[PDB]
């Protein structure tokens, strides 16, 4: 459709004429989308209609916005248009706002059962253990249960993101970072999980990286608030955009003169390449110790590589990551009150699609027919969805 | 003036001799009694095996530092 | 009152047309507000009208605009209107610039007789101390009686704050911020001195909270000073803004990972939650050691937690929250001179509160009859305070 | 000629003109140098004219623009002139950027040679080692020839650089940057491959550096690139603009408090002049330890410098450097888009000079006789390459 | 006169105006300033007249604009009237740049002289020194009168800058910065000559003091280059803006919490006011160990106040100091090519006097008698110094 | 291997036994032996006197941290 092919482009323009036309006009009136009931300045009370703006059957103008995959860049069409403003608003504060608060207490209830059930494990032995008749062995059997069922949950919705919208090709972590993250998480569980019975005692290695990230993923839930949002905005263009890019810069450094320390010196703290890229990793994150007492051959060497190292990425290296990451978080913080409806909208989509039975809350604002007539009929209906506007014409 | 092996230390009083009573750290401490001092017991990881994944290595061997940590003897 | 409600809405061109009103015409001239004596270029001599402006019986025009708890987002009238720019000039020139550097120089004075009664306590015995006749003896049971007189003296005047005009509903903090740690400082004495009768030897641990605290509300003072007030602001506003949004951010990475790394690793150190939340702490603050010497089963996965969390909270968040307090501080930097002349008025308008006897210092600059008659009579009086401008017309 | 000195000087708009005049007339269409074969709104596919823009005979427009040292102020004229912002696109995505990834691999080949043949030198003697029939003894006396080989091919192709285009007279830092830093790498390894038939067991010394800077030169392929070609360029200028610049303001203040505190306490750890300026180095680094322990005579004062030393340069100057550092950090990411194409540049033209045989590909896009006739002839010659645009007259 | 005192209250367009007229006109050609020779356009040849601009005898209109003490802030007239920008260019490039580096030299020469000095000292005894007959003995007891020999000549010239132009009142440290720190280095040294012949051993204390200051001092010089001369100006405002006005704010949260923490604990490491103000502050620097290890009474309200310490002044108040520095190094940067010439004008302007004695260099380009008559007689004469301008009118 | 006593360290060779030979660090250093352990010899500040500014404390008393600070015993 035109109205959709608008909304898959980013074209605000376009998209402002459709859904604010108003033709009054003899045989033109019911080619309109907006019709003012009202108007008793500043207040101009308008029933609009929701044809393919909400209309979950075909790509609605809501469901193409919110899933366009981060180009389009004329994205923030939810201000820039508004009769839908007030939908997604609509749609929050009446139906979607409580489900929300539900789902993000059954997450706290979960992470409170899962950090709890590994805080108590049984540390003999490495065989899938067996609890014996305890008021405390009984309910944390139970609490290692409900644990795996929500890492299975969080397994099989991960797998129904990525089928039902299939995001590829450079576009998983742009867009769709945060439903990765609890897709990792699943597996960081199922394959505790798979240890765990396999009789290996490594099964809580994975667990305890299920269970930190389970927390670290608590802040999915911020994101869609106003103030709190955008601390969950810009930890996630730090890690993709600002250390990404990153990491590669610093780790030729960290491998050039890693693999020089080694050949140097060949003694104990930097035989190794391995322990050699931790005590050079301890001194460009400023926690390392330059203390050059115990004797080398090419010790005198090692002092001037190893100031020409700390004076070079903890100097220059470091604090240019840090002007990097600040240019983006005062960046995000300009563009604040843009960035935080797209995330709303894109919760309040999906918990629509949740359920797919409530169709009685799934409409918005009734049934009406407005039109009075047709270009050919005298009958019609629409779903109007009225809003009281306040802007001003002097 | 002391505070004994199980009452509150960090606040009051701290604990008595330390030849039994730590305070410790946790916020709201009590006055515990040292554990014994016992050695590498069972499902240690021998030498050659890995350390510093499933088991610690023994008590005659390091880990001592790697990826994938294999124990060894002391030169 | 119209001119009242002109300042507890934040309108400035409605409260500088009435407060510079001059109606020059047949019985319109005692309508006026301003009455210009004379001008002579650029000087222009101008009588004003002090009706509602600083007459304290009724509800003023400076108690409303500095009472005004934060909203009415047009504030500083100050600067924006001026009649009572020089007004509150004129008041703190004469009247309340001296008993406000006393009222500083008596809390200097508390503090040196609080802290040195404090750093004289006797260290045995739990009971409450009774001290034989000595020359230091029983000069500081005097300072430890006059320590507590200021702690009640706070306590009162502090719900005495509370009760007159009553701060509610996150409004205690944004505004009335520096009026509730003074609260604080004063019941965290209070329980000393319950703490001390009831032989108790934890009285000196809510004393020293009263203590430190006792000195860093000194700068209470600089807020007012040209100067030096802007470093009291934007203390204010990194706690309330910026830390204390951050805090349900970082807490939820310390919470998460200090969950993960006791159950991965049970060994000293990291035993319990409490002590391996204060080694995570010291990570991100940067004064931790990266000492992976110890032998631990799950050695070499504590290493890539560790280096995960490292490297994502000390560099990430914690330079994250630095660039926020950055940009907080530059944006209170530029409106600075804006931002002073408040909370003088704040303090212009409680010292004058205080005394409440001193009326022939309470009215400004003298009655004067200025208008001539009035619409029905011939007599007037009114409340002049002229005041010299330099505005220039070519 | 006018136009090489046009753009040796730095002039767009006079070269913007030559390069795109369309003088159509009798006996001036000849004179043109773009020729608009058909234009179809808003597509215009012209073809243009190369006769000193890519004539590798003379001095040509575009190895004029790319040599330019550093001055001439006005560069950048590749995406400002625009028959040439394509001709190097066409000349990188044909010809070019096949052979840049196969020179940056053989780049990485070199390195994990160079890097595999130190890490498994031998430890014991100091002489030449002739080495065995050993499968690993044989296969790593291959990769020390392979890796000398590679430092004399950057030492001979360094001196190529120098003697061609004769860079002097602070431009060597400049411009030339990345090219001496190949330069100071090679010689580092002759210096080696002296140090070891000259049976010196320092020559490892040498080597090392030869392998921490090999290393560290591999950014030189980053450069180039649209994202990750940032952070070498301002790798540099925070090398030779900030960090140069500086390190003689903190090299008076090193140089100037560790013959201070030498004089002051003669002691271990401070006993000589460079062990001062380590353990001072340390303290502005904020690597160093404020343990005021041991007794010294003049240990009172010794804590007064040294405090007025670390409130001096760790906290005035090193942030100052940070914030010097951060402003060209800045500064260098806001023109980004337009500092990207010059680096490409000057690799597709050195790129085309490498080969020097295949002018089958030197040229660009065929022969046509677009004039038809000329001023005198009836016949003609020119090298088109047509370039289609999408610009907007309405 | 009327021309120094535009120029001694920040007048750039009257200033501008008496510099540059032009009264071309009968009987009016003889009260202009500036006489136009020739014009060859764009060059304009023209010669000006030095009244009062360069004549030493009563206040000159460069004496006055340099020895302005940092009010009438229309300062930088040097850039803004320029018959003087090329002035000062000519004293500099002609008489004073060969006795400003021969000044640089000689104190350079003195530092090296007294640093080594210094570090040759004898160290057993406490009486003033006799050196038998060495080669190095009696060499550096000529290098100990060098020495004091210069401390001095500071002190003695430190004087005459103080009696000469009288500054007091808050204009000492604003204006004047740099030649009272020599001034205070010339009094560690007699502080340090009277000591050593008083027999007292802690001569060395007050001579380390003038040593670290004397190579600190060093970059006096570098102000008045257009490159190295910013960093000894923001030195400057770090030191007397940001740090002199933000060490109140910090010295009450130190004296806050260390007045706390003494009667806390009462054990070692804290015992004293003083070694506890040392720890408090290695915690703010970032350089303090949170080892809390040994057992106090209250120990767990020692880690409240120490957390409650190190997260409000190391992650607070140190970063809202690096804050409100970068701002004032990021806004000193921005007007650096201002910034720099006054500093040059200083420097022109006091060589200058020290001589006294060569008026042959002290004019600058000879008589010329361009008036050819006046509004009297037919004989004139001035000091003409022409500049050739090269500005345009189309 | 080693580098004997007065020969230059930290470049070729590491020094000898630890008895007689450390580095020490002055960028061109040579393999110095040790000075004798000697204890507070004459010119010392005794107790009550004031340590820190003029004169080392002497063995048997700490300074140890004051402004002006004077010997003291210990405890
Ligand atoms: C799937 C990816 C890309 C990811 C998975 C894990 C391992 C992760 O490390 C990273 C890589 C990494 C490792 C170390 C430091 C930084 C980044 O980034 C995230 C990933 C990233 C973080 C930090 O980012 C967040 O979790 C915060 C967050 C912000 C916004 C979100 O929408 C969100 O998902 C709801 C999570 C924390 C970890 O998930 C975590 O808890 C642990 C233990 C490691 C972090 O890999
Ligand atoms: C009433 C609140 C909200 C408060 C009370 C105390 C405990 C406080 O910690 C906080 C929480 C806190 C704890 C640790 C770090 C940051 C914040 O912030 C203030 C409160 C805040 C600070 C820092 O802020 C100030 O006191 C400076 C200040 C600026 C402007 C003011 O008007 C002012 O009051 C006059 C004080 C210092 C403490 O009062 C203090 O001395 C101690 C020991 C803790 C600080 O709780
Ligand atoms: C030729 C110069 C000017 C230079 C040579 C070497 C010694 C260098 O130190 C410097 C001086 C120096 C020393 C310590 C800290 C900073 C700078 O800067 C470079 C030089 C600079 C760096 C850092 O800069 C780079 O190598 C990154 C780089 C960015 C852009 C490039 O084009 C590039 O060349 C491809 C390299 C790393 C070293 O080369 C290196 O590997 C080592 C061991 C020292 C560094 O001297
Ligand atoms: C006369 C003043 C105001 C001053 C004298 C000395 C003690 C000083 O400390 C200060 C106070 C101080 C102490 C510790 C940290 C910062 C500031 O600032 C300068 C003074 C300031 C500095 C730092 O400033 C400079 O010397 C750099 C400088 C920049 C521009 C200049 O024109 C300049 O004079 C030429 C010096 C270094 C010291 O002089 C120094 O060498 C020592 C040992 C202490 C520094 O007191
Ligand atoms: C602000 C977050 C700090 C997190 C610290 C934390 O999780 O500790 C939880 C408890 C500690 O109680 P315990 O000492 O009994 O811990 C024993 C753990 N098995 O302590 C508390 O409940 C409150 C501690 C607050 C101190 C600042
Ligand atoms: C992210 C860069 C970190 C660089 C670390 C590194 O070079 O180590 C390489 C290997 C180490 O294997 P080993 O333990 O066998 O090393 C022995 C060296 N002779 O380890 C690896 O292959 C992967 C390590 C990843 C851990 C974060
Ligand atoms: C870049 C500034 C570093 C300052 C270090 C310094 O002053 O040391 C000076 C000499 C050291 O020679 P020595 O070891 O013989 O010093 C003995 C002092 N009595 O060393 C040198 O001459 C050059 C050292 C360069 C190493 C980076
Ligand atoms: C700049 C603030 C530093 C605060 C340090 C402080 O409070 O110390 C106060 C005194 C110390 O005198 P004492 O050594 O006798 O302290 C004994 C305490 N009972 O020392 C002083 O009076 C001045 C010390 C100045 C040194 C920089
Ligand atoms: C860039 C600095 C390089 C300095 C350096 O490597 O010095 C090495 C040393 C080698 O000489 P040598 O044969 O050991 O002579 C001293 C014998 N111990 O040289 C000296 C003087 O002994």
């Amino acid at each position: 459709t035109p109205l959709a092919l608008a909304a898959s482009s980013g074209k605000i323009g376009v998209l402002a004429y459709i859904l604010q036309r108003e033709i009054h006009e003899p045989e033109c009136r019911h080619l309109s989308r907006k019709f003012t009931e009202w108007a008793y300045g500043p207040v101009h009370s308008s029933l609009y209609d929701l044809s393919c703006i909400d209309t979950c059957e075909k790509n609605s103008v809501l469901e193409v916005i919110a899933y366009s995959s981060s180009e389009t860049p004329n994205r923030h069409d939810m201000l820039l248009v508004e009769p839908l403003n007030r939908l997604l608003q609509d749609k929050w504060d009446r139906f979607v706002k409580r489900i929300f608060y539900f789902n993000f207490f059954v997450y706290c209830l979960y992470m409170i059962i899962f950090t709890a059930a590994a805080y108590y494990r049984p540390v003999e032995g490495l065989p899938p253990y067996k609890l014996k008749n305890t008021v405390g062995d009984y309910f944390r059997v139970t609490g290692e249960i409900l644990s795996v069922s929500g890492g299975v949950y969080f397994f099989f919705r991960g797998i129904q993101y990525f089928l039902q919208r299939r995001p590829s090709l450079k576009s998983l972590f742009v867009d769709s970072y945060s439903e990765i993250l609890f897709f990792v998480q699943s597996l960081f569980m199922l394959v505790s999980v798979v240890l765990y019975f396999s009789q290996r005692k490594e099964y809580v290695a994975s667990m305890v990286f299920s269970l930190a990230m389970g927390w670290t993923n608590m802040l999915y839930y911020t994101r869609g608030f106003q103030q709190m949002g955008i601390y969950a905005v810009m930890i996630e263009k730090m890690i993709l955009r600002d250390l990404c890019r990153f990491m590669f810069v610093y780790l030729v450094f960290l491998f050039g003169f890693s693999t020089a320390v080694v050949t140097l010196i060949e003694d104990g703290k930097y035989n190794s390449l391995y322990s050699t890229c931790l005590e050079l990793f301890k001194f460009t994150i400023g926690m390392g110790d330059l203390e050059f007492t115990e004797n080398y051959d090419f010790k005198a060497v090692f002092i001037i590589l190893l100031l020409a190292y700390v004076i070079l990425t903890y100097i220059l290296l470091l604090n240019m990551l840090i002007a990097l990451m600040g240019e983006t978080v005062n960046k995000i913080a300009q563009e604040s009150k843009n960035i935080w409806k797209l995330q709303r909208a894109i919760t309040i989509l999906d918990t629509e699609k949740s359920f797919l039975k409530c169709m009685r809350k799934a409409f918005r604002s009734g049934k009406l027919l407005q039109v009075g007539f047709t270009p050919d009929g005298k009958d019609d209906y629409r779903w109007c969805f009225r809003v009281d506007e306040v802007n001003w014409t002097t | 003036d002391c505070a004994k092996e199980g009452e509150v230390c960090s606040w009051g009083k701290k604990c008595c001799d330390l030849d039994n009573f730590y305070c410790p750290m946790e916020f709201i401490p009590h006055c515990k009694k040292y554990k014994p001092y016992v050695p590498v017991t069972t499902n240690c990881a021998k030498e050659g095996e890995v350390c510093g994944w499933g088991s610690k290595c023994c008590h005659g061997l390091d880990c001592p530092l790697a990826f994938i940590p294999y124990c060894e003897k002391y030169r």
